């Protein structure tokens, strides 16, 4: 629509407007005529309809940027760094880890990865529901032959192939960002953080553990394995220690969403039905998030 | 589907498209059809010069149909949209393809190929993806093998690959996509051999009925032809 | 009662054991393709459902 009002982001590449209801992304067209990071953000988020991933009411041409539109409220991330502990494991844990699972098995059903996810990607809404957006280096899942990126998604939401170096990966590198989030949810920090360097590695082996030959094969395929050395993996002490706010639910499906296994990790399929959301309470949208 | 960008907004019928056709050269009359057809061909023939995916040149056909269906060949010249779709259709499924890479592998000294891109994307209305009658190949390559064991994969192996591809290349430079969805242009594209195939694949196969299919698979066989 | 999904549960069906893909079944037994997490029945549930999609017609389009 063509009503602005203040802006929000302090980015050059872009800053996005406000108005209505709505939010105005202008994408700064003045190398390349368009970056690839503008229409590969159009082309899959024009196709989706969902209560969990943000749509476009109209896509109309500027004199020289592209115009989007986008939600109102802020995001996750802002929820999760600042309150007074109003989120309580009953309710509050179970309500947004299943809207936002719905929105990336939305994403998986189309075939189209979105592999940006960020608690300031995971944005709310008046009615409390969660959204799923900012499809920046999104890309449909290819044919099995071509070769993909390597850093599409960021150091502390990062799959442990995307570490090792995998080129052409599968798509569920986005259910360990969403089992981090649940983990970061659930324990109100920062998880698994990194020295802005390759020390992601060290600190997932540190946390989650090295993987084994025996385990997940074919990691020594990355000339990557053999710089560091075997850590033990966390036994079910961790139940009390370390998690001590949880169900005994929640550590079935987070340890089978933390797999380091990507062929053995829980798609959206079967994380939808892992029989914690069956466990009382049931949740409920009313939250006291302001 | 219904949900895609294909469905909601660029499939139509025949008299839809018939009336769009009136509609662009009433608003800007039969030389123009076989005059984008044309170069279409040529668009084809230049994008498969270049050692391109099978992939990126049916969106690339797409683009100029698409881009011509809105717009007529005299208030824009075709022979200059003729570069801007390859390289629209490189950046948007990730062929990664530079910009003066493109330039020196083309007849383009890199401004012929940029002036023509915001005014396609406006005219194309943004949908940028499109579904492509090739997964369904590489499907219908599989689902007859799992339903039939009577006589499988020897002459399937040794002549549709290689003939059904070349021909939905050429069902893409004729106007099929708007009409139906591409599984059904893969059913009708393969009916070439319906000897034993498609008629034992879907009366075996049976939520739909199977003679209203063959009978939207025969229209579209009567639509290529 | 509740469901997990709304409404996310297409009705066919599939068997993985069964193809000979010249394409797949012989990029799988590569060392740098199954490191990714690539196996044959998430291509095959990719490409065959996406086969499905859209069996409607030209009279629902109006
Ligand atoms: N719908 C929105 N409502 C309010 N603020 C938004 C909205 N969308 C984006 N923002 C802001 O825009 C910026 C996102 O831009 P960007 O850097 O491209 O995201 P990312 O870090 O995931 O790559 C953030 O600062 C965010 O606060």
């Amino acid at each position: 629509e063509y009503t602005k009002e203040k802006k929000v982001g302090e980015g050059t590449y872009a800053v996005v407007y406000l108005g209505c209801k709505i939010a105005i992304k202008e994408i700064k067209t003045s190398k390349d005529g368009l970056d690839m990071s503008a229409i590969r953000e159009v082309k899959y988020l024009q196709e989706m309809q969902h209560p969990n991933v943000i749509e476009l009411i109209d896509i109309f041409m500027a004199y020289d940027n592209l115009n989007l539109v986008l939600e109102f409220l802020p995001t996750d991330l802002e929820v999760v760094i600042k309150d007074k502990s109003i989120l309580f494991t009953p309710a509050d844990i179970k309500a947004w880890m299943l809207m936002t699972l719905r929105g990336v098995y939305h994403c998986h059903r189309n075939f189209i990865l979105h592999r940006d996810l960020k608690p300031n990607n995971l944005l709310f809404s008046p009615d409390g529901q969660i959204k799923v957006a900012d499809f920046g280096l999104a890309r449909a899942i290819p044919a099995p032959h071509e070769i993909l990126t390597s850093n599409v998604v960021t150091r502390w939401y990062r799959a442990p192939e995307l570490l090792f170096g995998a080129k052409h990966y599968t798509s569920a590198i986005d259910i360990w960002s969403v089992g981090v989030i649940f983990a970061e949810l659930m324990l109100r920090i920062p998880y698994l953080p990194g020295q802005n360097d390759v020390d992601q590695m060290e600190v997932t082996f540190r946390a989650l553990g090295t993987p084994t030959d025996r385990d997940w094969p074919e990691v020594s395929s990355f000339m990557t394995y053999n710089k560091l050395q075997i850590y033990p993996p966390p036994s079910r002490d961790e139940l009390r220690k370390r998690f001590i706010a949880a169900s005994e639910y929640a550590l079935d499906f987070m340890c089978g969403m933390l797999t380091m296994n990507p062929q053995k990790r829980w798609t959206a399929v079967q994380c939808l039905e892992s029989d914690y959301f069956k466990e009382l309470p049931p949740p409920s949208d009313p939250s006291s998030i302001k | 589907y219904r949900h895609s960008s294909q469905y909601r907004m660029w499939s139509y019928t025949k008299d839809q498209l018939q009336e769009k056709r009136v509609d662009t050269n009433a608003r800007a009359m039969e030389e123009e059809l076989d005059l984008v057809n044309f170069y279409a061909k040529k668009v084809q023939v230049i994008a498969q010069h270049l050692n391109l995916p099978t992939e990126v040149v049916a969106t690339a056909i797409s683009f100029f149909r698409r881009f011509f269906l809105e717009n007529s060949v005299m208030q824009i010249d075709p022979k200059s949209i003729v570069h801007t779709t390859i390289f629209l259709a490189c950046k948007s499924e990730n062929y990664f393809i530079s910009v003066d890479s493109f330039a020196q592998k083309a007849k383009s000294t890199r401004d012929s190929v940029l002036k023509f891109e915001f005014k396609l994307l406006e005219s194309l209305k943004f949908s940028l993806l499109n579904h492509h009658p090739y997964k369904p190949l590489h499907g219908f390559f599989l689902d007859i093998q799992n339903v039939l064991y009577g006589k499988v994969d020897l002459n399937y192996m040794g002549q549709i690959y290689d003939r059904c591809k070349k021909r939905i290349t050429a069902a893409l430079l004729t106007d099929v996509v708007y009409f139906y969805t591409p599984p059904q242009i893969t059913l009708a594209t393969l009916l070439i051999e319906d000897e034993a195939l498609v008629t034992r694949y879907l009366e075996t196969k049976f939520s739909i009925d199977s003679a209203k299919l063959l009978t939207i698979i025969r229209e579209c066989k009567s639509i290529i032809e | 009662p509740f469901n997990g999904d709304r409404e996310a549960h297409p009705p066919f069906t599939l068997k993985g054991s069964v193809y000979n893909d010249p394409f797949i079944k012989d990029l799988e037994h590569r060392k740098e393709f199954i490191a990714s997490g690539f196996n044959t029945n998430y291509a095959y549930e990719r490409v065959l459902t996406e086969a499905f999609m859209g069996l409607g017609c030209v009279i629902s389009e109006e």
